[PDB]
């Protein structure tokens, strides 16, 4: 279920970075740790937000109707 | 409106048993080998160490709520540096030719040994402890 | 089976259960707009009031203490000492 | 039998479904009727 | 020579070994396989936590929307746990997690978290922390042999 | 279900006033002000300011229960100095101070590049 | 019958509890919604119409509102569906079933209810969210925690019923229970932890904070205490203000292992006039202990004042703890490098002994103990080596723990933690066991298929050498699993079998009560105890006191209580007494003194025939020691001038007092003896304390202070007598059955199993035994 | 074993002494054996103490025993309570168990928790055998709308 | 429905220790790190010792690490992962090795005298929430009152309360009885 | 140039590191709290749903929409619905946006906050505008649609403050510190052998002079100088949070002065 909009603990908007993130990984073959820092996610509260997310909306979409 | 005890002491020991701000001073008076002192001090606001010749005074003066400034330019029983307030609780016959005294300053303890004091030491709460140099 | 005002051996004092049932009853009556025998110092609560009437030994009630044999003793609220 | 669970008892139960692991854990379950 | 910081193990005084465990952590069941460091944990506590995992919320199926059952709790934002287990992978736990990586603090604060109560960050409850969906469903039919 | 409306933290209800001044009984020249719809922000701030006034003999505040956005502030002053005035001064000071800060910060900000 | 089982429950509610540091000991937080639901039928009155009318106007769904209005003719006006809700001119006599409001008495209880304390009465306080809230200190009487427990609120419905709650079972009136014969509630968790920290000598508080603390105490008299330090910086001691919380005229003395009116370690406890003079305030002083600040204040200042004492303390101490914080992490579970070393060998040599003892047995050099097998005495010795290894490894660990170590801190204050914990966390976990033996050979001749047969080493049969911090090994993890499990299995049993017993005890004594003839009988009128507890006393008015007379040498006994006016040396030095000089030689007075001293000796002999131990400390009503200190500073007595006390005043005063204690009043031969009996032990204490020398040489009392004390003792003694009506049948049962529901574990049957053995009068006991002398 | 004993000077002295602990019982035949103080001999089987020394002894024993069970937990409980237990368990000359002996009674009436739903056959039988109910039980008085003669209701209030 | 975390709700970590909420504070009141991080949850230190629940502490320390470095923390049971090694990694990241951190009080801004164990831990959300158990029966004109609560009330000696509770409000009736044969055979 | 003075270390569209000196810990602290919770901001606070064939529920989507940051520079002139005399809302106390998205392609259609369409008259004031700081310009991912799923919504954003709901939070996370060296002694460090070696050091240390081995404790020193850094979600310019925050706190104390007046 979708990237949280905003990190729980401080509110840094973290909803506009899912895709950016998944890209810094795939093509730029970066470690999760470096990707995050480059998305500007410096505090661990903000980090755990993206790192820990599971994009279930992807398997949710796979059902026909 | 009085002064109850005056004398200079030569501190022989300074003990810090797990207290980062308080120590136990056990000094031996000057002159009378009879007189001996035990005290708790805030080595943080007023340091102390080996064979220091500290002056000590008791009295009961300069209980209604406490006030702070203004008198800063009025009363100055500040002729000393370290100063405490506390209540006295008991006099014990240390048997013989010497009578002791236990003082409690909100926790910081004090024991005094002598004799002429029977006349110089109160029988009630009030009691300030002053120290200088 | 009755026991004369003299010969009473029971306690001179009021037990908490007794002082608890009196305040109860009395309080009840007061709640039922009953004649009050005290001068309110501006008190509104009935229980509160009953405690005062008890305080001023002004409660015409009598406690009948039953022994287990069947006999009994009658003590007037007024006598009973109220310490607790 | 499969609806009730009374062969002829407790066998057969509504599959747990609160959490994915709670379900796994239910299919991996055991029971002992009735010296240590 | 031996890292002191490591647990003390006995030895391999054996020249008769017939078999060898695939891995010792394979003595735990489903529940226990989700506990981090159950080996640095008091014996019973593991049995309590095994029971509670069943009382937990999260995605239990990626098709909950298409299902019609008496009650179902879905966690708004499930989260794979930062600390895991080489065994969680076969229990597809990171896929259908239960739980959320909350930023905890062990401290005596307002006195409002004694005898097992917790102080929870309101502002985060707002931004979505721990919200869940609740789905109940009733059902009925018509007559019988009438 | 038994949760009050969030806006009840800052919006005064019916018959409530930002301030209630009851005269203290225990000590002389003492007062207890009750601030409604205000938390520590204003509370701890004013006790601070009030404590610079050498004519303020006593000054503290408390929020008796975190469920209610309100707090009491007690203020004792020397004889002949109305505690109300003591509060008025602290408030002014708290402002002039924030006056300077707002000014100085904007200034500094205007010299920044980026 | 469906009503006798309380099935049809009216006017009650139930929800989750959650603690609240700002509720008073006797309150109970009620969620607004629940309050709007529970009602109380209040008749209209010249003194409440105003209020009652406003509630009716507020209606059924705005808290200080109401539902139904009942008129003279028993009619029921429903304020939610009624064309005349905006009208209604309430009348004297009508009833307005209001909503529940603040301060209403209500019965609150957590199940299972095995006490009285598990069903006490609180003042309501309507609050916002949806959980019943209560003061933390009320936690143990109920035996509740906040991991989701639920509790029940009951609402009295009559004016009689209400009083019965507020006057009989109110929370403050239960603070000192008659079961443990001490205070049932103390200070805990955060408040206990903080009160220790706040109390160290090292702890100082400056003006900014001192003032906020002072204000937090409601009963505070707005009088800032003078700083303990006035020098370069006026600073206050943690004790200083915590004393603000303590009411005046409260005296307490402690003296722990090394305490000495100078407590170099800040040991013991010394409070005078409600001012703490020395000692760190921890569990012993403020927990639920026998001589505690609580037990005392309750008996001295009253239950309501003691109720607020919890509150005031938890307000200052909890406020202080908020701005200092306390915490706990792994760092706290780590031992110094050298310490781990000294521990890793302490175990290593422990294994050696085990190894040797094995080689010795394998050679058949072991000589079995008496009645034991070579095999049993081997296990016995091996187990002993390992537990001994576990304990010394532990003390090693416990020792480095700095004064900073948060875990040590929680252990020092007495709020969670214990050697066994630090020992198992930081150093070795221990030997696992099951059925009082090490891991058996469930597999043939072995523990697990990872070992060879006939292997009795420690690794093999259950020893866990590692710590929780270090982690268990697979083999360790499993045995431990086997043990911890046994701990779960019987915990389940111990729970059941006890709940059984407890209910079964209540059945047998539920009908026993104390009657107006001060007797204890059952429903049949049969006598069970001619005097309750044999002394007619009420357990809650009893305290442990020491009868000085028993102990010591006959010599000290004489230097103490002996007075001989006819003898220069051993007489009353005229400094003690006014008529001391002119008494030297009074023949007629000696007769009195001699008759006194004789009585004291008869007593000393009697006490030594009752308590063969030589044991002097026993619970008895009226704490005399106190009444006296309560004379030392109430009349400001100076131990300098002589007393204006007559040797008769004392001797004849103390002698008359005894005529009044009274537990029975029968005006006949039999009862008058009972009276003498029931009072015998107490008088022994009385006579030993108010003995002529003592009252003159030990505590220079004056004819007034003494005349006061006498007067006082009589009062306290009479308040301590049991009230006819007390249902001691239940009390007793519940008093044995609740402390039995906490038991959960040198070879003998103990615990619930044993108790069940006893209560069932089982002829086939498991651990018989004869003890011959 | 240790044993505080009086000294000829008066103080109590720890005067150690030898004691035999046994794993089996035969009180009757061991008291007789010479060399032992038949006065101090003890057993934890109160049932045997009673049979050899009389119920009053048994009572003391039974208490001494109940005590240890609690004491062994560090716990403490006021004498009056266990004492009362021990007495109820004794007043009839013999040791009576409380973990439910009778299937009907222990000390109740013919109305309290009218169990069996046979308040039907119970009332018919109660009429047959002129039963006299004392009405001292809480629930019996409930059915009469009265307070039972306990605490608050153990005395009448009058005008 | 959408159930949002309420004061009485149930939560638990994975170390056999559940625990309801006892209040909620807004980020400004919560204690804060110097970086500006503030907690989501605040459990009581007093719930650790007696529990021997050390894995919890490790998991947290290990988690602070994983987050800080974008790695996945391996908390499997029988590995060689140590508290020491993890502390080494945490320290490289600039944080004090055992998890402690200087924090400030939200009301005052002043520092907290003690440092606090701060970091992420996995917490679960248990079902059966308060707004599902609030039941409050009143119908004027557990939760049952059984033999057990009845006994307690008798101990208290609350005689009249027991009458008011166990009874069924059926309005007391008035009858005239004969003193010789207790039957209601009196013509009044 | 008077009491509270500022020294800025860094600045940007999102961050501002500065040093506050000649200020009590109090003011420094309140000012901080204010920012975190008492500064007006515009946020979607009402959502009407026409069509939702998405795999997310309505309240789920709605919660995110309320979370999407929106311009708020001219809020100081937009009104609080509860104060506007209209019946519900209007261009005087709100901003209405609309979100219409339809799964067209078979490549999974993403919905972003840039698909929000303001339909009310913004009356020339800069306010209400999905904020976007993305590289590709898609300010926050709202939802995902498959083959042919719909999603028709109308959102009404209102002037709000964090206290009511964290969404009206424009401050992200504040860095606070003072007395980098424990000179003041407001903390008792927990050590295991050497405190000074176990606890790292703050970059603020660099900006203050060490303690010097044998100097006695300065019992008269109080807390001066605070090293802060205010982050910003965007809804408002960094420099603005600080200012408005100071404004708000300033107006608050003002209200107490007015209150004593009316009194
Ligand atoms: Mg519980
Ligand atoms: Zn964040
Ligand atoms: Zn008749
Ligand atoms: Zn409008």
């Amino acid at each position: 279920m979708i990237v949280p909009v905003r990190c729980f603990s401080c509110g840094k908007v973290v909803g506009d970075k899912w895709e950016s993130y998944l890209n810094l990984l795939q093509e730029d073959e970066l470690d999760e740790g470096t990707a995050l820092s480059r998305l500007g996610l410096k505090r661990y509260c903000c980090r755990r937000m993206i790192l820990t997310h599971v994009d279930l909306i992807e398997k949710f979409l796979r059902y026909n109707p | 409106s009085n002064t109850l005890f005056d004398d200079i002491f030569q501190v022989s020991e300074v003990d810090p048993g797990r207290y980062n701000k308080v120590c136990r001073i056990e000094a031996a008076s000057t002159t009378q080998d009879q007189c001996k002192l035990t005290l708790d001090i805030n080595v943080e606001l007023f340091p102390v160490a080996a064979q220091d010749s500290l002056t000590v005074t008791i009295a009961s003066s300069l209980t209604r709520s406490w006030r702070p400034p203004q008198a800063g330019d009025r009363s100055l029983a500040d002729d000393y540096d370290y100063v405490m307030y506390g209540t006295a609780y008991k006099f014990e016959e240390v048997s013989k030719d010497l009578i002791a005294v236990y003082y409690s300053f909100g926790g910081l303890l004090m024991r005094l040994e002598g004799n002429y004091r029977n006349l110089n030491n109160l029988k009630q709460e009030n009691a300030y402890l002053l120290i200088r140099r | 089976k009755a026991i004369p005002k003299d010969q009473r051996a029971t306690t001179p004092y009021m037990t908490k259960y007794e002082r608890a049932r009196i305040l109860g009853t009395r309080a009840l009556q007061i709640s039922m707009n009953a004649p009050v025998f005290v001068d309110l110092e501006g008190e509104t609560d009935p229980l509160r009031i009953a405690m005062k009437e008890l305080a001023e030994k002004k409660i015409p009630l009598v406690i009948r203490r039953y022994l287990p044999d069947g006999s009994f003793e009658d003590w007037s609220v007024e006598e009973l000492i109220v310490d607790l | 039998a499969l609806a009730t669970g009374n062969w002829g008892a407790g066998v057969s139960q509504v599959l747990n479904r609160y959490t994915y692991s709670s379900t796994l854990s239910h299919l991996r379950r055991t029971n002992t009727p009735i010296a240590k | 020579d031996v890292d002191p910081a490591k647990r003390i193990r006995v030895s391999h005084h054996a020249t008769t070994f017939t078999h060898c465990e695939i891995h010792p952590s394979m003595i735990l069941g489903v529940a226990a396989s989700i506990i981090p460091f159950p080996d640095h944990n008091q014996s019973p506590r593991n049995t309590y936590q095994s029971a509670m995992g069943k009382q937990a919320m999260g995605v239990f199926l990626t098709n909950y929307n298409v299902r019609m059952d008496t009650m179902a709790n879905i966690l708004y934002y499930p989260q794979k746990p930062l600390g895991t287990t080489r065994a969680m992978e076969y229990l597809k736990f990171r896929e259908l997690p239960a739980g959320q990586n909350a930023i905890v603090a062990i401290a005596c604060y307002s006195g409002y978290n004694q005898e097992d109560s917790m102080i929870m960050n309101q502002s985060s409850i707002d931004r979505g922390l721990f919200r869940s969906l609740f789905f109940r469903s009733y059902m009925d039919q018509e007559k019988k042999y009438g | 279900m038994n949760a009050p409306d969030r806006f009840e933290l800052f919006l005064l209800g019916e018959g409530e006033s930002k301030l209630k001044i009851d005269p203290d009984t225990k000590a002389p020249n003492a007062v207890v002000i009750t601030f409604e719809k205000e938390d520590h922000t204003l509370g701890n701030l004013i006790r601070a300011e009030l404590l610079n006034d050498r004519k303020v003999l006593f000054a503290a505040y408390k929020v008796e229960h975190p469920f209610f956005a309100r707090f009491k502030l007690r203020i004792q002053t020397t004889e002949g100095y109305d505690p109300k005035d003591a509060l008025k001064n602290a408030c002014n000071s708290i402002i002039n101070k924030l006056g300077a800060l707002k000014t100085n910060f904007e200034t500094e900000w205007n010299l920044q590049t980026l | 019958r469906g009503n006798l089982m309380g099935k049809r429950v009216d006017f009650s509610a139930r929800t989750v509890i959650s603690g609240d540091p700002n509720l008073e000991l006797d309150q109970v937080g009620v969620p607004k919604s629940i309050a709007k639901t529970l009602t109380y039928p209040e008749v209209v009155t010249p003194y409440n119409i105003d209020r009652l009318t406003q509630l009716v106007r507020n209606g059924p769904n705005e808290h200080p509102g109401a539902k139904y209005v009942i008129r003279d003719s028993g009619d029921r006006i429903d304020l939610r569906y009624s064309k005349r809700a905006g009208d209604i001119q309430l009348q004297y006599g009508w009833k307005v079933e209001r909503h529940i409001m603040d301060n209403d008495p209500v019965l609150f209880n957590r199940q299972p209810s095995l006490h009285k304390m598990s069903m006490m009465a609180h003042r309501v306080k309507v609050i916002p969210y949806s959980t019943f809230r209560l003061n933390l200190s009320v936690t143990s009487p109920y035996n509740a925690d906040f991991d989701g427990d639920e509790m029940n609120l009951h609402v009295p419905q009559s004016e009689e019923t209400r009083a019965e709650l507020s006057q009989l079972c109110a929370v403050p009136l239960q603070i000192v229970s008659p079961q443990s014969n001490k205070p049932c509630m103390g200070i805990v968790q955060d408040t206990l932890c903080g009160i220790r920290k706040l109390t160290l000598r090292d702890t100082f508080i400056e003006l900014d904070q001192v003032l906020n603390m002072l204000y937090w105490v409601p009963d505070w008299d707005g009088v800032i205490p003078t700083p303990a330090i006035i020098k370069p910086k006026p600073l206050w001691s943690g004790k200083q203000i915590l004393s603000v919380a303590i009411p005046n005229g409260i005296h307490l003395q402690r003296f722990d292992e090394g305490t000495t009116l100078l407590s170099p370690k800040d040991n013991g406890m010394l409070i005078i006039d409600g001012q703490i003079i020395f000692g760190v305030v921890e569990k012993k002083t403020v927990g639920s202990s026998n001589g505690g600040l609580i037990h005392v204040v309750t008996r001295e200042k009253g239950p309501q004042v003691c109720a607020k004492l919890f509150g005031n303390i938890q307000k200052v101490v909890n406020f202080w703890l908020l701005h200092n914080g306390f915490s706990t992490g792994i760092g706290d579970t780590i031992a110094d490098g050298p310490t781990m070393r000294e521990i890793t060998e302490t175990i290593a040599e422990a294994k050696k002994k085990v190894l040797d003892v094995t080689k010795e047995a394998q050679a058949n050099l072991l000589t079995a103990k008496h009645g034991m097998t070579l095999r049993e005495s081997f296990e016995d010795n091996v187990v002993r080596f390992l537990n001994e290894a576990r304990d010394k490894a532990g003390r090693l660990a416990e020792v480095n723990l700095k004064d900073l170590n948060n875990v040590k801190q929680m252990v020092m204050a007495g709020s969670k933690g214990s050697f066994i914990n630090i020992a198992q966390m930081s150093a070795c976990v221990g030997q696992q066991s099951v059925e009082g033996k090490r891991i058996a050979f469930g597999f043939v001749d072995r523990t697990l298929p990872h070992f060879s047969k006939d292997d009795y080493s420690p690794e093999s049969k259950g020893f866990v050498e590692n710590s929780y911090l270090r982690g268990l090994t697979p083999q360790e993890f499993f045995f431990h699993a086997m043990g911890g499990r046994e701990g779960l299995i019987d915990t389940a049993v111990k729970t059941a079998e006890t709940g059984y017993i407890q209910r079964r005890l209540v059945k047998a004594l539920e009908d026993i009560m104390v009657h107006y003839d001060n007797t204890t009988r059952n429903s049949l009128g049969n006598v069970i105890q001619f005097i309750y507890g044999e002394d007619g006393m009420d357990a809650a008015h009893i305290e442990k006191q020491s009868l000085d007379t028993i102990g010591g040498s006959d010599a000290a006994f004489e230097k103490r209580y002996r007075v001989d006016l006819l003898n220069t040396d051993h007489t009353l030095d005229p400094s003690l007494l006014e008529s001391g000089s002119e008494i030297l030689g009074d023949l007629k007075l000696q007769v009195l003194l001699d008759e006194e001293y004789k009585q004291l000796v008869k007593d000393r002999k009697f006490l030594r025939e009752v308590f063969v131990d030589g044991e002097a400390n026993w619970p008895l009503p009226v704490n005399i020691r106190r009444i006296i200190q309560n004379a030392q500073q109430t009349f400001h007595i100076d131990h300098t001038k002589p007393s204006d006390l007559t040797i008769k005043d004392i001797v004849l005063g103390v002698k008359d007092l005894q005529e009044n204690l009274l537990v029975l009043r029968g005006k006949n031969e039999i009862i008058q003896n009972a009276q003498r009996d029931a009072v015998t032990l107490f008088c022994c204490l009385l006579r030993s304390r108010l003995a002529t020398r003592r009252v003159l040489q030990e505590y220079r009392l004056t004819k007034q202070a003494f005349d006061w004390v006498l007067s006082n003792i009589e009062a306290q003694f009479l308040r301590s007598v049991v009230h006819p009506g007390e249902m001691v049948g239940v009390l007793a049962a519940q008093s044995i059955g609740e402390p039995a529901t906490q038991m959960t574990l040198k070879k003998v049957t103990s615990g619930v199993p044993r108790l069940k053995e006893i209560l069932n009068v089982a002829k086939n006991m498991k651990t018989p035994s004869l003890t011959v002398y | 074993y240790d044993r505080k004993v009086p000294s000829p000077t008066g103080e109590y002295v720890k005067e150690p002494e030898w004691v035999l602990e046994t794993d089996g019982v035969n009180l009757s035949e061991v008291m007789t054996v010479p060399g032992i103080d038949p006065t101090r001999i003890y057993t934890n089987s109160f049932i045997d103490i009673m049979e050899v020394l009389g119920i009053e002894a048994g009572r003391a024993a039974l208490y001494k025993e109940v005590y240890n069970v609690i004491a062994s937990d560090g716990s403490y409980v006021n004498y009056r309570h266990m004492a009362l237990l021990v007495d109820v368990m004794t007043t009839q000359g013999g040791l009576t168990s409380v973990t439910r002996h009778g299937f009907n009674r222990s000390n109740t009436g013919a109305l309290m928790r009218c169990s069996f739903e046979e308040t039907v056959e119970i009332l018919f039988e109660a009429g047959a055998s002129a039963e006299l109910d004392d009405c001292r039980g809480v629930s019996e008085n409930v059915i009469l709308g009265q307070m039972a003669p306990i605490g608050t209701g153990a005395f009448d209030v009058m005008i | 429905t959408t159930k949002i975390p309420q004061i009485g709700d149930k939560f638990a970590s994975r170390h056999g220790q559940k625990g309801t909420i006892g209040i909620t504070y807004r980020r400004e009141d919560m204690p804060f790190t110097a970086e500006g991080i503030v907690p989501d949850l605040i459990i009581n230190p007093h719930a650790i010792p007696s529990r021997m629940t050390v894995a919890h502490l490790i998991e947290c320390l290990l988690s602070k690490v994983a987050a800080l470095s974008g790695n996945e923390g391996d908390a499997s049971p029988f590995t060689d992962i140590t508290v020491e090694g993890i502390s080494k990694l945490l320290r490289e990241h600039g944080y004090q090795s055992r998890g402690f951190e200087v924090m400030y009080n939200g009301h005052t801004g002043k520092k907290l005298m003690a440092q606090i164990f701060f970091g992420p831990t996995y917490y679960q959300r248990l079902r059966h929430m308060v707004d599902d158990k609030i039941h409050a029966r009143a119908r004027g004109p557990g939760l049952r009152f059984g033999e057990m609560e009845r006994d307690c009330m008798i101990a208290h000696g609350a005689a009249s309360f027991l009458k008011e509770r166990l009874m069924e409000a059926s309005d007391a009736f008035r009858v005239h009885i004969c003193g010789i044969c207790g039957l209601m055979t009196v013509i009044a | 140039e008077e009491g509270p003075q500022v020294k800025i270390r860094e600045a940007s569209k999102d961050n501002v590191d500065f040093i506050l000196s000649n200020v009590d810990l109090a003011m420094a602290n309140s000012l901080r709290r204010v920012m975190i919770a008492e500064i007006p901001t515009l946020a979607i606070d009402s959502v009407e749903v026409e069509t939702n064939t998405t795999v997310l529920a309505d309240e789920f989507i709605a919660h995110r929409l309320g979370l999407i940051p929106l311009q708020s520079m001219d809020i100081e002139q937009l009104e609080y619905s509860r104060d506007c005399f209209c019946e519900d809302h209007c261009d005087k106390c709100s901003v209405v946006l609309t979100l219409q998205a339809f799964g067209e392609s078979e490549s999974t259609t993403n919905v972003y906050s840039k698909d929000l369409v303001i339909v009310s008259n913004l009356m020339g004031r800069n306010i209400g505008h999905p904020i976007i700081q993305d590289k590709e310009g898609n300010g926050v991912l709202i939802c995902k649609l498959r083959k042919g799923q719909e999603l028709k919504l109308t959102c009404v954003a209102k002037k709000g403050i964090a206290k009511e709901h964290a969404k009206w939070g424009p401050a992200a996370a504040i860095e606070f510190e003072y007395d980098p060296w424990n000179k003041l002694k407001h903390t008792d460090y927990w050590y295991e052998q050497d405190s000074a070696k176990e606890w790292p050091q703050s970059k603020n240390c660099e900006y203050e002079d060490p303690p010097n081995e044998g100097d006695p404790f300065d019992y008269k020193a109080q807390a001066d100088t605070f090293y802060m850094n205010v982050e910003s979600v965007g809804s408002i310019p960094v420099d603005q949070v600080v200012v408005r925050g100071i404004d708000t706190l300033q107006k608050k104390v003002a209200s107490i002065l007015l209150a004593l007046t009316q009194m």
